[PDB]
C-alpha cells in the first residue's frame, strides 16, 4: 500500500543517524523520545552506540520509566548482554557505590534513589540477572535500615520480599532463610507500631523457597498462610505471584482438585491485564506446566511450555536464564511426552540449549546448573539405549554418568542427604546403572531413593511410587528376583491409581511389567487376569485423551479474585 | 537441628578419643554404629573416620616401630614415641594453624 | 522401555 | 610527630607522621633537607582534606578482619583527587 | 623419655577440590557416596599427573572413560604419583 | 574509637580518640602541636561550646558515624572555620542547555 | 587479609563511574593515568564504552605509549576485536587518513606522523593484525619516501623493514618479494651518501619470506648476509628475530647441530631479556618447538607448544592469529605425538580451535587457513580408522578430503605447483586416500608429491624421505607391489640413521613395513634379521629416550652473541 | 599403524 512513515518515525531515523554529534543533546530528551531514539539504535543493530549509554545508570533511569515499551528494553537489553559489554553488572555496581554516597542525607534524596533502585533492581531481576538485582536490593536495603521510624519500615519490608525472591532464582536458598528472618523483624517492628503490613506476597516467596529445598510439608503451610493475606487492594502481579507458587506446592502436595484452580486462576489474571506476551504470562504457564505434567496431562503440557518458551524467546533475547529455563522444563517435558516414542532429538536441542545459555552466565557450581543437566543426562542414556552401535551406546551412557553425579554433587552440597532432589538423583542414577549393566549398583541406589522419599514424603505417595517402579524393573527385567518384584509392583499399583485412576498413562509400564512378571513364576491364569486390565487402560486412557488445549481451558472469565482463594482456604 | 549435634559431639570425640580417655573401643565403635543407622549412613561418616584411625594406628606404630629395626643403618630414636594419624578432612582438629613452631634437638 | 518416565 | 601539610591556597592539614607515610612521595619530602612543612603549590585543599581523611583510612583499616567499607570519593571530586593520589603515589 | 603425638595427615594437593567432582579432596568421591560410604572408602586414592593436578582415583577414572585430557589444564594426562 | 578533625581557623587535627574519652584529654592533643594553653582554647561543634565533663559519646560523635573515611567535624576557638575550596561544580549532563 | 584498596585504584573507581560527566576530560589526564582510567572499564567489562575509546587514535596513541603495561594492553586490544568492534580497522583508517592530512605539511612535523606509525603499527603487528597493520606502515612508508634526503632514508627502510614482516607473516608472499625490491633502492641511497645501516632485521625477515615459498636453499644462503650483520648494538628484539629466522631456515636444511645453537641460544636471549611470558618470547617457543619437531624429540616438542600457546593465551585473548598459530603447531605435534598411541583428542580440539579462530578473523581465500586445514583432517583420518563405524569412516575421511582438497586449492593460489609445501599437501592426501578406497589414484598423488621433492631439495633430505615411507607403504598394503617397495624402505632406512641415527621414530613404521613386506614374499630368513633389529631398535630405544624439560635444558647458556654468530659462520 | 607419521 506503501503508506509513508510518521514524522516522528523520520525525526528518530535521522537523530539516529546523526548520533555522534546529536549524544549530548538526546539525553536531555523526554523519557518517551528518548527511549525510541535508544530502541532505533538496536534496531539499526549499533549496540556499541546503545550500550555506552545503557552502563550509565542514569540514563537507564530513565529509559526505566517507559513502562509501555518495557518489553522492547528487555529484548534491548538481553541484547546488550549477548554482545559483549555487562550491562547488568555494571548498572549494579554503579547504583551501589551511588547509593553508599547518599547515605548522609535527607529522607528526600534517599527516597528518590530507593525508587530507582526498586525498578532498576525489578528490571535485572524481572530480565534473570539475579546475581546482578540483589547486590541492588542489598543497597535499597542498608537505605531502609539508617531511619529507623514507621515510614522506611515498610520499604525495608518491601526489599526483603524482593531480596527473597532475587535469592531464589539465583539458588541462594540458605541466604533466603536469614532474609526471611530479616524481614519478620522488619514486620514485626512495624506491625506492633500501628501499622499492619501485608504479609501475602513475602509468604508466596517461602512457598517458594522451602519447595525448592523440597520441604513440601512446609510449604503447604506457608502456601495457606500466604493466601490468607490476599487482599483485593494488592497488586496484581503479587496476587498473580501468590497464586502460581500456591499451586506448585499444591501439585507436589500431590493434591490436584485444589491445586488446579489456583493455577486456572492464576493463568486467567496474568492474561487479561499482563496480555499474552509478557513474561509475567509466560512465568505462569510455566508453573501452568508444572500442574500439567504431575496430573499425567502430559499431552498438552508441552504445547504450554513451548508457548512459554515461545514468549520467552521473544522477549528475553537469546542467552538468558528465564530461557534456558524454559529450555529446560521443555526438555523434560518432551522427554516424559516422548519417552515412549523414544525419539529425542527436539527434546535433546532443547536440553542441551538449556546448558548451552546457563553455563554461559552462571558458574560451574550452581544449583540451576545441575537440574538443567539432569535433564540433557535423562536424553542422553535413552538414546544410548535406541542406539544400535555398541560404541555409541557405551561412550554416551558414560556421559550420562558424569552428568547425574556433577548434578547429585550439586544438590547434596546445598539440599543435604535426606531431601527429594537428592533422592531423585538416587532414583535417575539407579535408573541408569540399570542401562549400564550395573544390577548390583542399581539395586542400592533405589534402597537409598525410596527410602530418603518414604522417611521425608511418607509411605504412600506419588514420587515414592514412580520410584519403586523403576526399582521393580529393576527386580523382574534384568535381575529375575520375582518374588522381591511382586510386591513392588502392586505397591505402584495402589498409589498409581490412588490419584489417577486405572487410567494413568504411566501404568502402562506397571501392567506390562506385572505380565512379564507371571511369564516366568507360571500362573498363566493371572496373565490373563492382568491381561484384560492392560485393554482396560487402552480404553480408560484414550476416551478420556480427546480434550480442548489447555490455553483455552481457562477461557475468558472463568471465576473471579477473592473467590478462588476463599474456596481453597476452606478446603 | 541434628547436624549442629554432629560437629558438637565431633569437637568433643576428638578431644576424648586422642588423649586415650575411653570406656572401651568397641563401646565408641557402638556409638557411633548406632547413628549411622538411627540418623543417616553418610551422617556418621568424619564421624565414622576420627574413629579406625587410632584403631590402625597401632597397626600403623607396630609398622613403624618395624620399620626402624629394619633399617639398613644402625639408628636409634632415643626418647620412644608413638603417633596417631589424623585425617586433615575429618578431625575438627584442624583449627588455624597460623603459628609456626621449631622444635628443639630432643626430639 | 520398561522404567517409565524418569523422574 | 606532626607533618604540616599545607595546600596551594595555604591551608594546612597536619596529621600523625605514621599516617602520613602511606603516600610515598611525602616520605621523600619529609626526607633530604627539610617532620615539617612541605610545599603543595598544585594540590587544591578541597582534594588534599580526602587524601589526609584517606590516610587515617588506610593505616587503620590495615588486616582488618571485618570487610572495609568502600572509602567514598565525590563524583565532583573524583578526577581531580585521582591526580592527586598518582602525584603523591598514595 | 617417652612421647606421644598426632598427624593430620593430608594430601599434597593444594588445590582441595577434586575438580571433577567438586568434593572435597580428602573427603570421598562423588561415586563413593553415592552407594556406600564404608565399602569403598577405602579405595578412594588420590591420582597425580605431569601437570600436577591431583584428582579422585574413581574421579579420574571416570574422566579417562570419556575424555583424554586433564579437566583444569587441557593438556594430555599421564598418572605419576598415585596416592 | 572515634576519629574526628578540629579546625580553630584552618589547622585541621586528624587524631583519633576513643569514645568513651572526655573533651578533656582530647583539648591536650591540641596543644601538643599548637603549643598553646589549653584553658584558653575552645570548642565549638556546630557552633555550640562542648562541655569538659561530658565524654565523647555525650557530643553525638558516636564510634558508628565517626567513621576514618568520613570523620564527624568539631570547631575550636581561642568561629572563623573558613571553607577549604569550591570543587569544579561538574554538569548534570540530563539538564537542558 | 582484607588490605584496604589503594587510594588511585579507589579514585579510578570513582572517575570510571562518572565516564559519562568525564569521558572527554580523562584525555587531559597523564598518560599513565589514562591507561589505569581505560583499562577499568575493561575490567568492569565495558567493553563497549572502551571500544568507543580506541577506535580513537588520538587517544589511543597516548594509551600505546604507556609500555609499562602493554601486556595488559594487548589482552584489553584484543578482547575488543573479538568483542564486535573494528579497533584495528578503524586505527588503520584513522592513521592513513592523518596521513594523507599531513602529507603536505613540514617534514619535520612529518616525522612525529612517522613514530605514532611505529608504535601503532608495531603494536598492530605485535597483535597479529597484519592485514591492517599494513595501512599503518604503507601510509608511513608514502608519507616519508614523498622527500627524499639522508635523514628519510634511514626511516623509509625502517618502514619497508616492518612491512616485509607485516606482509610475509600475512601469506602476502608475491607482495613481499616487490616490498624488498623497494628496500633495495633507499639502502642504495643510504649507501651512496656515506652511511651504514644494519640490515640484519631486513635480511633475516627475507629469509622467513624465502622459507614461506619453500625455497629453503635461498632461505638458507640469506642467512649468512643475515648473520654477520648482527652487531653489539642491535636491539635484543632484533637479534632474537634474525636467530629465530635462522634456526627455522637451518632445521629445514638439515643442518640440526647448527641449528640447535641458535635456537637454544634465541630461547634464552628472549628469556633473559624479554621477561618469560613476552609475546616474542612465545614467538621463540612457538620456533623452538618447530626445531625440536625436525629432530626428533617430538615427546618433548608438544611440551613447548604448551609452553608457547599458553603465553599467546594469556597476552593476547582468543580469536587471534597468533593464538591460531600457537594451536595449528600444537594440533600438529600432538598428532606425531600421539600418531601411535590413539589419543587425538586433544590434538583435535586445538585444531578445531585453531580452524574456528582463522575462520573468523581471515578471509577463506588466505594461506593461512591452508595450514591449519591440512594438520585438522590429518587428526581427522585416524580417528575414522580408530573408529568401528562404516558410517562414521566414511564422512569423516569424506571431511578430511574436502579439508586437503581446500588446504591444496589455496597453497596452490600463492605458491604453485612446484613448492614443497603444496607438494606435502599431495602426501598428506595420497595417505588419506589409502584409507579412502581410490588406491589407483594413491598412488598418483604420492609419485606426483615424490618427484616435486626431490625436483626441490634432492635425493638426500629427510622431508623426502617420509612420503617415500609412506608410498612403499602403499604398495606393501594396497598395491601388492612388494618388488618397488623394498626399493623405497631401503632408501628410507638409509637416510635415517644417516642424519638422525639408529633411534628415529619412524624406523617403526618400515621395520614393521618389512616384516609383512617379507611375510608374504617367501623369504623367511630375513624376517627373522629385521625381526631382531626392530627389537634392537627397541633396545636402544630405552637408552636414548631421555625425557628432559628444554625449557630447562636452555636455562643459562654460557655462550653470548658473539661467539654464537660467529660458531656459525665459521661452520658455514 | 601401518603409516609412517603425517607430514
Ligand atoms: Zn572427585
Ligand atoms: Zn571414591
Ligand atoms: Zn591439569
Ligand atoms: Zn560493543
Amino acid at each position: 500500500e506503501w503508506i509513508p512513515e510518521t514524522l516522528y518515525n523520520t525525526a528518530i531515523s535521522a537523530v539516529v543517524d546523526n548520533y555522534i554529534r546529536s549524544r549530548r543533546d538526546i539525553r536531555s530528551l523526554p523519557e518517551n523520545i528518548q527511549f525510541d531514539v535508544y530502541y532505533k539504535l538496536y534496531q539499526q543493530g549499533r549496540l556499541c552506540q546503545l550500550g555506552s549509554e545503557f552502563c550509565e545508570l542514569e540514563v537507564f533511569a530513565k529509559v526505566l520509566r517507559a513502562l509501555d515499551k518495557r518489553h522492547l528494553l528487555h529484548h534491548c537489553f538481553q541484547a546488550l548482554m549477548d554482545h559483549g559489554v555487562k550491562v547488568a553488572s555494571v548498572l549494579a555496581y554503579s547504583f551501589s557505590r551511588r547509593c553508599s554516597y547518599i547515605a548522609e542525607s535527607d529522607a528526600a534524596v534517599k527516597e528518590k534513589a530507593i525508587q530507582v533502585g526498586f525498578v532498576l533492581g525489578g528490571f535485572l531481576s524481572d530480565a534473570g540477572w539475579y546475581s546482578d538485582a540483589e547486590k541492588v536490593f542489598l543497597s535499597c536495603l542498608q537505605l531502609c535500615t539508617l531511619h529507623d521510624e514507621m515510614l522506611h519500615w515498610f520499604r525495608a519490608v518491601e526489599c526483603c520480599v524482593r531480596l527473597l525472591h532475587v535469592r531464589n532464582g539465583n539458588c541462594k536458598y540458605h541466604l533466603g532463610e536469614e532474609t526471611f528472618k530479616l524481614a519478620q523483624t522488619y514486620m514485626d517492628k512495624l506491625s506492633k507500631h500501628g501499622q499492619q503490613a501485608n504479609k501475602a506476597a513475602l509468604y508466596g516467596e517461602l512457598c517458594a523457597l522451602l519447595f525448592a529445598k523440597s520441604h513440601y510439608d512446609e510449604a503447604y503451610k506457608w502456601c495457606i498462610e500466604a493466601m490468607k493475606e490476599i487482599t483485593a487492594g494488592l497488586p496484581v502481579k503479587v496476587v498473580v505471584d501468590v497464586l502460581r507458587q500456591a499451586s506448585k506446592a499444591c501439585v507436589v502436595k500431590r493434591e490436584f482438585k485444589k491445586a488446579e484452580q489456583l493455577i486456572k486462576h492464576a493463568v486467567y489474571l496474568a492474561r487479561d491485564h499482563f496480555g499474552s506476551k509478557h513474561p509475567k504470562y509466560s512465568d505462569t504457564l510455566l508453573d501452568y506446566g508444572f500442574y500439567l505434567l504431575n496430573v499425567d496431562n502430559i499431552c498438552q503440557s508441552v504445547a504450554i511450555y513451548q508457548a512459554a518458551l515461545d514468549i520467552r524467546q521473544s522477549v528475553f533475547g537469546g542467552k538468558n536464564i528465564h530461557v534456558a529455563t524454559a529450555h529446560e522444563d521443555l526438555a523434560y517435558s518432551s522427554y516424559v511426552h516422548q519417552y515412549s516414542s523414544g525419539k529425542f532429538d527436539n527434546a535433546l536441542f532443547h536440553a542441551e540449549r538449556a546448558i548451552g545459555i546457563i553455563t554461559h552466565i552462571l558458574p560451574e557450581d550452581h544449583l540451576l546448573l545441575a537440574s538443567s543437566k539432569r535433564v540433557k543426562a535423562l536424553i542422553l542414556e535413552e538414546i544410548a539405549i535406541d542406539c544400535h552401535n555398541k560404541e555409541t551406546e557405551q561412550r554416551l551412557l558414560q556421559e550420562a554418568h558424569d552428568l547425574h553425579l556433577s548434578s547429585l554433587q550439586l544438590a547434596k552440597k546445598a539440599f543435604g542427604e535426606f531431601n527429594v532432589q537428592t533422592a531423585k538423583h538416587y532414583g535417575n542414577l539407579g535408573r541408569l546403572y540399570q542401562s549400564m549393566r550395573k544390577f548390583k549398583e542399581a539395586e542400592e541406589m533405589h534402597i537409598k531413593a525410596i527410602q530418603i522419599k518414604e522417611q521425608l514424603l511418607g509411605q504412600e505417595d506419588y514420587e515414592v511410587a514412580l520410584s519403586v517402579g523403576h526399582l521393580a524393573s529393576l527386580y523382574n527385567y534384568d535381575m529375575n528376583q520375582y518374588e522381591n518384584a511382586e510386591k513392588l509392583y502392586l505397591r505402584s499399583i495402589a498409589i498409581g491409581k490412588k490419584l489417577f485412576g486405572e487410567g494413568y498413562s504411566g501404568l502402562e509400564y506397571d501392567y506390562r511389567g506385572l505380565i512379564k512378571l507371571y511369564n516366568s513364576i507360571g500362573n498363566y491364569e493371572k496373565v490373563f487376569e492382568y491381561h484384560n486390565v492392560l485393554s482396560n487402560w487402552n480404553r480408560l486412557r484414550d476416551r478420556q485423551y480427546s480434550v480442548t488445549d489447555a490455553l483455552e481451558d481457562v477461557s475468558t472469565s472463568p471465576q473471579s479474585t477473592e473467590e478462588v482463594v476463599q474456596s481453597f482456604l476452606i478446603s | 537441628d541434628k547436624d549442629v549435634f554432629q560437629k558438637f559431639y565431633a569437637r568433643m570425640l576428638a578431644k576424648r578419643l586422642i588423649h586415650g580417655l575411653s570406656m572401651s573401643m568397641d563401646s565408641e565403635e557402638a556409638m557411633i554404629n548406632k547413628l549411622k543407622q538411627a540418623c543417616g549412613y553418610e551422617f556418621t561418616s568424619k564421624l565414622h573416620r576420627m574413629y579406625t584411625d587410632m584403631s590402625v594406628s597401632a597397626d600403623l606404630n607396630n609398622k613403624f616401630n618395624n620399620f626402624i629395626k629394619n633399617q639398613d643403618t644402625v639408628i636409634d630414636l632415643g626418647i620412644s614415641f608413638q603417633i596417631y594419624v589424623l585425617q586433615a578432612g575429618a578431625w575438627p582438629l584442624t583449627q588455624a594453624p597460623s603459628s609456626t613452631f621449631a622444635i628443639p634437638q630432643e626430639l | 522401555q520398561k522404567r517409565a518416565s524418569g523422574q | 610527630m606532626y607533618v604540616k601539610l599545607i595546600s596551594s591556597d595555604g591551608h594546612e592539614f597536619i596529621v600523625k607522621r605514621e599516617h602520613a607515610l602511606t603516600s610515598g612521595t611525602i616520605k621523600a619530602m619529609l626526607s633530604g633537607p627539610g617532620t615539617n612543612e612541605v610545599n603543595f603549590r598544585e594540590i587544591p585543599s578541597h582534594v588534599l582534606s580526602k587524601v589526609c581523611m584517606y590516610f587515617t583510612y588506610k593505616v587503620r583499616y590495615t588486616n582488618s578482619s571485618t570487610e572495609i567499607p568502600e572509602f567514598p570519593i565525590a563524583p565532583e571530586i573524583a578526577l581531580e583527587l585521582l591526580m592527586a593520589a598518582n602525584f603523591l603515589d598514595c | 623419655k617417652k612421647w606421644n603425638a598426632v598427624a593430620l595427615w593430608a594430601w599434597d594437593i593444594v588445590v582441595d577440590n577434586c575438580a571433577i567432582c567438586r568434593n572435597h579432596i580428602m573427603d570421598l568421591c562423588i561415586e563413593c557416596q553415592a552407594n556406600q560410604a564404608s565399602a569403598t572408602s577405602e579405595e578412594c586414592t588420590v591420582a597425580w599427573g605431569v601437570c600436577n593436578h591431583a584428582f579422585h582415583f574413581h574421579c579420574i577414572s571416570r574422566w579417562l572413560k570419556t575424555r583424554q585430557v586433564c579437566p583444569l589444564d587441557n593438556r594430555e594426562w599421564e598418572f605419576q604419583k598415585y596416592g | 574509637d572515634v576519629f574526628l578533625m578540629i579546625r580553630r581557623h584552618k589547622t585541621t587535627i586528624f587524631t583519633d580518640a576513643k569514645e568513651s574519652s572526655t573533651v578533656f584529654e582530647l583539648k591536650r592533643i591540641v596543644e601538643g602541636i599548637l603549643k598553646r594553653p589549653p584553658d584558653e582554647q575552645r570548642l565549638y561543634k556546630d557552633d555550640q561550646l562542648l562541655d569538659d565533663g561530658k565524654t565523647l559519646g555525650e557530643c553525638g560523635f558516636t564510634s558508628q558515624t565517626a567513621r576514618p573515611q568520613a570523620p564527624a567535624t568539631v570547631g575550636l576557638a581561642f568561629l572563623c572555620i573558613e571553607p577549604f575550596s569550591s570543587p569544579p561544580e561538574l554538569p548534570d549532563v540530563m539538564k537542558p542547555q
